[PDB]
């Protein structure tokens, strides 16, 4: 049983072939088979869309994969960048079995979560959230143009949002933070948009802040994974 | 007398509520500013009252417990006075500086002991004597049918009282304080709030900036502004020059543009006419 949490951490855990095998086949199948109440099939209709289209980009619904394969939507917010690595491989060869020439189109497909239940204010962040994924809001000041990185080359954009006005208190000031944009999502806003951002919390070393405050404190960002207008 | 309106509000703020507050740059705090003011302010024209001379709200003039009013006396005893004490003064030397020194040092010794310990509570007979004094000045008014008295005359006088009994080391206020609070309270509304027009002392300059002959004046002159307007009232709308001269050539005062203007202000507020540039229209 997947379940069976033993002697290792959970990303230790899903590293395993084993975890890593039903943890593939679960989510293969929860596409191929999740109905509506109605009885019509969700994905069918939604890859059929993205295909005509030619988008390369498939969104899913927290709420529905918690309500149908709870295990796989346990762990997701624990170890984000195993389980959406794991999701990504799923669901090109599902989209491959319904219209086999698509290769042609593209080689890779990334699947995007929403609606993700445990949202945080954009002040209250602390240590005990890193490395996990969270939900925030706000208003973008600063955006920097599209370039090129390295990987092969992808697109990547940089970002800084920050309180929504009146949402701070009277006469006080407002927190920010730096968010990154990567392949599609680039130019998914522009400057005084209000948004809603899914994404993963993430922190790294930098001379500039020991040297100014003189304590080994590090720097942090967010890597989007959905981005969305409220 | 010269500063602007920014700080006579914030000046208001602190003799009100003893306190000072701010906001800015996400600082928010409120502070405590109990602070005692003497102030030193500037325009003579014995034809008009203080108030009425210097530039400065009755909003402020009227928190002063005592005002007083300096100018020459054109006397020559005067005159011959004050220039014998300056040549006295030309001749200060140390039998007399020394002397006035150790007075100096035992007077601040006498201020920080009586403020150190001293503490006047009141007796029987001051509060007869404040209370008659409150009933003194209403009754002044009586005669005019107007309010000649209001509960902060009475903490001047209180205040006045406890100085002076404080000035004994007394540790009761008392008849002795009260009467000379009054004479100086007198004194002071003699000097400050005497109309020049009548010789008599006028509480509305104090609470409203003026004598109450100005009043009866602007009202007089928008009566007559309006019976003017009604004359013509087959026109709906005249000319604001023509008024003007109309106005002056009726009345035996020389009205100016600005006595002109608030009384058409005033019945612009009585709902009797709209002033639109050059024309003056009827409602």
């Amino acid at each position: 049983n997947l379940e069976d949490l033993k002697g290792h951490s959970v990303r230790e855990w899903v590293s395993m072939a084993g975890p890593r095998l039903e943890i593939h086949h679960r989510f293969k199948n929860f596409l191929r088979t999740h109905v509506d109440s109605h009885g019509h099939n969700v994905f069918k209709e939604r890859i059929s869309d993205m295909c005509k289209e030619n988008r390369e980009s498939l969104v899913v619904n927290y709420e529905d994969l918690a309500a149908r394969e709870h295990v796989l939507a346990y762990f997701l917010p624990e170890a984000p960048a195993e389980l959406l690595q794991i999701f990504d491989e799923a669901a090109l060869e599902v989209v491959l079995a319904m219209y086999p020439k698509y290769d042609r189109i593209t080689n890779h497909i990334h699947v995007r979560i929403s609606h993700l239940p445990l949202v945080e204010e954009l002040r209250s962040l602390r240590q005990l959230h890193l490395n996990q994924l969270i939900r925030t809001s706000g208003v973008v000041t600063s955006c920097t143009g599209v370039l090129p990185q390295l990987s092969i080359y992808q697109n990547y954009q940089r970002i800084r949002i920050q309180e929504s006005p009146g949402k701070v208190a009277a006469g006080r000031l407002p927190r920010s933070k730096d968010a990154i944009l990567l392949a599609d999502l680039v130019d998914s806003c522009k400057p005084g948009d209000e948004i809603e951002l899914t994404g993963i919390y993430h922190n790294n070393y930098d001379g500039s802040l020991n040297t100014a405050n003189g304590f080994p404190v590090f720097a942090t960002v967010i890597l989007a994974n959905h981005v969305a207008k409220k | 007398d010269k500063m602007n309106e920014s700080t006579r509000s914030v000046l208001h703020e602190v003799m009100e509520q003893q306190t000072l507050s701010i906001a800015k740059a996400g600082i928010i705090c409120q502070l405590n500013a109990r602070t005692s003011v003497l102030a030193a302010a500037n325009p003579w024209n014995p034809k008009k009252t203080t108030i009425e001379n210097i530039q400065l709200p009755h909003t402020l003039l009227s928190r002063f417990d005592l005002i007083f009013l300096l100018l020459d006396p054109q006397d020559e005893a005067y005159d011959r006075r004050l220039a014998h004490h300056l040549v006295a003064l030309y001749y200060q030397s140390e039998e007399q500086a020394e002397e006035e020194l150790l007075d100096m040092a035992v007077l601040k010794d006498y201020i920080a002991y009586a403020h150190s310990t001293i503490m006047p509570r009141l007796s029987e007979e001051a509060s007869q004597a404040l209370i008659e004094a409150y009933v003194d000045m209403r009754k002044i008014g009586s005669s005019r049918g107007m309010v000649s008295a209001y509960p902060r005359q009475l903490e001047s006088l209180i205040r006045l009282a406890e100085a002076h009994a404080k000035v004994r080391l007394s540790n009761k206020v008392e008849a002795i304080d009260v009467e000379e609070a009054k004479r100086l309270h007198r004194e002071a509304l003699k000097q400050s709030a005497t109309d020049p027009r009548t010789g008599i002392v006028d509480i509305s300059i104090l609470t409203t900036g003026m004598s109450a002959t100005s009043r009866k004046r602007k009202e007089e002159l928008a009566e007559a502004l309006k019976k003017l307007i009604l004359s013509k009232g087959k026109t709906p709308a005249l000319k604001y020059q023509q008024l003007f001269e109309d106005i002056r050539g009726q009345s035996d005062i020389a009205i100016t543009k600005d006595m002109f203007e608030e009384a058409l202000r005033a019945l612009a507020d009585d709902d009797f006419l709209t002033v639109t540039g050059k024309t003056v229209r009827l409602l």
